[PDB]
RNA sequence: ACCCCUAUACCUUCUGAUGAAUUAACUAGAAAUAACUUUGCAAGGAGAGCCAAAGCUAAGACCCCCGAAACCAGACGA
RNA sequence: GCCUGGUGAUAGCUGGUUGUCCAAGAUAGAAUCUUAGUUCAACUUUAAAUUUGCCCACAGAACCAAAUCCCCUUGUAAAUUUAACUGUUAGUCCAAAGAGGAACAGCUCUUUGGACACUAGGAAAAAACCUUGUAGAGAGAGUAAAAAAUUUAACA
RNA sequence: UCUCUUACUUUUAACCAGUGAAAUUGACCUGCCCGUGAGGCGGGCAUAACACAGCAAGACGAGACCCUAUGGAGCUUUAAUUUAUUAAUGCAAACACCUGCAUUAAAAAUUUCGGUUGGGGCGACCUCGGAGCAGAACCCAACCUCCGAGCAGUACAUGCUAAGACUUCACCAGUCAAAGCGAACCUCAAUUGAUCCAAUAACUUGACCAACGGAACAAGUUACCCUAGGGUAUCUACUUUAUUCCUCCCUGUACGAAAGGACAAGAGAAAUAAGG
């Protein structure tokens, strides 16, 4: 008496490995429940999808987690903590290649 | 043929099907991308790169008006009336580095094609042909051995009056009073003087048109060609001239 | 198709047929066709099996003298690997470096 | 599940009683290493078929140098249970280009750069 | 010649029972869209129609045998 | 009913498919009045164009075991793309991690890896265990795997 | 018929003479035991060759039973689709029959009766999502273990466009999205349905098509089912290798202590088997 549970695999984890070359808007990671966090120059959609929001190479750190005050989840679990305890999550970052342009020479007027 | 099956026996299905899953060139919605695909009217390019080209190498004279049937017979244009080619369309491309002076008479023409003609002294007119007509015009010589009688070449139809009217692209319908207002203008446009054409002496041959309802130039509907002792056959019958002369 | 898998076993069968002539032959003279074998091995006599076999059939003498070379080996072998330590070697123990 | 193998790196530290037991010395090591198969790569996972094929090592029983750099240490430790490790020891220098031809690596591991048949 | 040693008939169907006494004769791969190869000519090719942003023309090279119960029409039969 | 014709009916089913020699070549799946079949994919094959492929080191991949991904060096020689198509798929067993069953089955269902549908040697015979692969002749040689080991109970 | 069979005659038989089939048949130089997975393979054993007559243990040889085919046929219907055929009505035509158009009946006719399944059936199920199996990139089955879904709510820029990506192992579908123009200053996991066709001026809308990649609309059954499939002796072997019951005696002694009560060996009588 066990019907359903015949979904198959979402396909979902990291794209974009640390030390790859990313173009803008490369999905770098897509997860169901916020796995990885979006840091410097990295999007996310609707769906918690890491995008990529400038050409660069991607690195995972660990950062302190400071939620938005308007946020009552994540800030109402910050006041349980005591007074030395930090939270901790992953991000993902985009460290950007290019200068985002050059000053050239156009006319000698 | 590999292991007994369906496709060792030979009898695999149809091409398309996908075994009993609705096929993929099914599931998918009619659109009209080939609705009226064999009503709609083609135009066979002729760049000025190409005419130039044809001018250089001998195989169209610009010191004659440059026909359809010139085209074919230089073979610089290959049209067939059937799959409904209804002619040429001049094309800009190679309008710089065009230097003849020409009379060319093509069925439709971009104004950037009509301002190089133009600019080198040339005219340009845009005429309009029937399938029967353009099926006489390309090859002529297997019109006059079938028999009849040289027929008139229809008026466009409603889509292309007011195409064929219009003095701006050079209608062979339009008015030659609105003409010179015209090229004046693409001479400001495109930034050359417009030279007259009144003035040298290729005038008598760069004014030369053949009216509407004429297909080939020096003759006239109704008359019968006999290519075998070279004459031509006019009819003299009043009732023949009324529908000829129409 | 046995015509061709027969080839393997025309030159295995030989082999054996060789062992059990050398075995024989060497049984006359006391030795055993592994203490034969070896100490001949260990002579430097690189005399193969065919040879030994054809020896031990139709010149017994130069057969006998080889069972006497091998077993004058063995013994060497033995006194040796006795009286260890820094010694001088046998005779017929010495081997010939070849540069 | 069958999986590859990682080794620990206490399986890759000698002992003093090994450079006693072996011919090694811990400072001033060898350069080339012969490698040899002596097992087959059937009934083994794909991967050391692999390996076997990168060293040039698909015919048994003939010897391959190699560098004994951490690269070629690292896939000789993925099949170190088909082949045969001994250093390429050299009792005269490497040959030239007049000993080119006239070398032999013998049985002990040594490379001679002059191999006459005569003898000594 | 045999004795010695080695050697689990063939086809087909399965991951690993079928059919065949034997001989002779008969008995089963048919299509040139597109691609490829080789020529011709080449912004044109083709002996009209057709194709053409290096194409077009020509050739070569690819697609089995036997076997139901049936259904229908018209006859012949008490 | 039977005969002739339609009729070479139709058959995803059974059976059969004829010279030589060489080469490359075996196990993801998704849909389907579908599970005796097809279509797409995967794998396979040829031809072509190009440039990387494979092995991999640090660093790196989340909160509520074995390993893998990623990956420069290095060791190697392949890979991707373009063109054109066929064929194959309930695989079996062994080792390992499991599920169902009786911690039965030469039982059923997944995963990783081997081997077999490719050779030879061994294990009695022997698809799947061990050794071993690339092809010929030799009345040469060195080897690999490879032979089951056990025998008992006095008592103050 | 049987205990329990016996004798004889005929036929058949067997031999001699004439005449002379058939089913069968891969090739055979066609042994036993154990083992393997058995005339043939392994280990043992056996073993001159050859007819003739027998025997029937083995070799070699229909009728059932189950399943499958998007294979047939028949039967019953309140399966589906018809009313061409009859019979009635009704309306037109015509001045009752006939013709035309509807409608109701009978008689039929055409076609169908999905799939999963530790063979099959009942039950249960068929699509989508979450968790375990499947511990750490991705993927991973089961008539495996547990939860759920087929919506609701808010907003009306839930506008228009567009780099780059992900992707349920194909395709189809799905997802994410910077910049831009225009403006302000979506939550939830699933929450769903192709094409054709309809409806609509248009924008749009249309299935528990849930058998959820969906045939525009077709049930039960056949032990009458049917078809295609799947699960007269040739050879070997063989054909002349003494028990029991009862009686009696010893003895009603041994032994026991009384009750009790032997053996053995002997005589008997029986019965069976074996041989005459
Ligand atoms: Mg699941
Ligand atoms: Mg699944
Ligand atoms: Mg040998
Ligand atoms: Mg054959
Ligand atoms: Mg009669
Ligand atoms: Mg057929
Ligand atoms: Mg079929
Ligand atoms: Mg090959
Ligand atoms: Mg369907
Ligand atoms: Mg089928
Ligand atoms: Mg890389
Ligand atoms: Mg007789
Ligand atoms: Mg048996
Ligand atoms: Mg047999
Ligand atoms: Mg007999
Ligand atoms: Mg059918
Ligand atoms: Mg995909
Ligand atoms: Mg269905
Ligand atoms: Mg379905």
């Amino acid at each position: 008496k066990n019907l359903g549970g015949k979904s198959s695999g979402r396909r979902q984890g990291i794209k974009k490995m640390e030390g790859h070359y990313v173009h803008a808007g490369n999905i770098i990671a897509t997860q169901r429940h916020f796995r990885w966090h979006p840091g410097a120059h990295v999007g996310v959609g609707k769906n918690k999808c890491l995008y990529a929001l400038e050409e660069g190479i991607v690195r995972y750190t660990k950062e302190v987690y400071v939620p938005h005050p308007r946020n009552t989840e994540a800030v109402d679990l910050i006041t349980r903590l005591p007074k030395g305890a930090v939270l901790y999550k992953t991000f993902v970052h985009v460290v950007p290649a290019k200068p985002e342009g050059t000053f050239k020479l156009v006319a000698m007027l | 043929r590999g292991h007994k099956g369906e496709r060792q026996r030979g009898t695999r299905p149809r091409l398309g099907f996908e075994g009993g899953q609705t096929p993929f060139y099914i599931r998918i919605p009619k659109y009209g991308f080939n609705e009226g695909h064999s009503f709609r009217r083609q135009y066979k390019p002729l760049s000025l790169n190409r005419l130039q080209y044809l001018i250089d190498l001998g195989r169209v004279d610009p010191s004659q008006p440059i026909d359809l049937t010139q085209l074919v017979n230089g073979r610089g244009v290959t049209i067939q009336p059937l799959k409904r080619d209804y002619g040429v369309q001049l094309v800009e491309e190679g309008a710089d580095t065009f230097t003849a002076k020409v009379n060319i008479e093509v069925q439709l023409a971009s104004e950037l094609a009509i301002a190089a003609i133009e600019k080198n002294g040339g005219v340009v007119t845009t005429a309009f042909y029937d399938p029967r007509s353009l099926d006489i015009v390309c090859k002529p010589v297997p019109f006059f051995l079938r028999g009849q009688p040289i027929p008139k070449r229809m008026l466009p139809p409603e889509e292309l009056v007011p195409y064929y009217t219009d003095a701006k692209n050079r209608g062979y319908l339009a008015d030659p009073a609105k003409f010179p207002e015209a090229r004046l203008e693409l001479a400001r446009k495109y930034g050359y003087i417009l030279p007259d054409i009144t003035k040298d002496e290729l005038f008598k041959m760069l004014c030369t048109r053949k009216d509407p309802r004429q297909i080939f130039f020096g003759l006239a509907p109704g008359w019968v060609v006999n290519m075998a002792d070279k004459k031509i056959l006019k009819p003299t019958d009043e009732n023949l001239l009324k529908y000829y002369t129409s | 198709v046995k015509c061709t898998k027969a080839r393997y076993l025309k030159k295995k069968n030989m082999r054996t047929l060789w062992i059990n002539r050398i075995t024989a032959a060497s049984q006359e003279h006391g030795l055993k066709y592994p203490a034969l074998i070896g100490n001949l091995v260990k002579c430097q006599v690189e005399l193969n099996r065919k040879v030994l076999a054809d020896l031990a059939i139709y010149e017994p003498k130069t057969f006998k003298s080889l069972a006497a070379l091998a077993s004058r080996r063995r013994h060497e072998g033995f006194a040796a690997a006795l009286g260890d330590g820094k010694e001088p070697e046998g005779i017929f123990s010495r081997v010939v470096q070849y540069h | 599940k069958f999986t590859r193998s990682r080794i620990p790196e206490k399986v890759f530290q000698a002992s003093p009683e090994d450079h006693e037991k072996y011919g090694g010395d811990p400072q001033n090591p060898h350069k080339l290493h012969i490698v040899t198969r002596i097992k087959s790569t059937r009934r083994r996972p794909y991967w050391e078929k692999d390996i076997i094929k990168m060293l040039g090592l698909e015919k048994a029983h003939t010897p391959q140098v190699h560098k004994n750099i951490p690269s070629v240490n690292a896939k000789l430790k993925v099949v170190k249970h088909l082949i045969r490790i001994k250093p390429l020891k050299l009792p005269q220098g490497l040959p030239a280009e007049e000993n080119m031809s006239n070398t032999c690596l013998k049985s002990t591991g040594e490379l001679v750069v002059q191999w006459h048949l005569k003898p000594v």
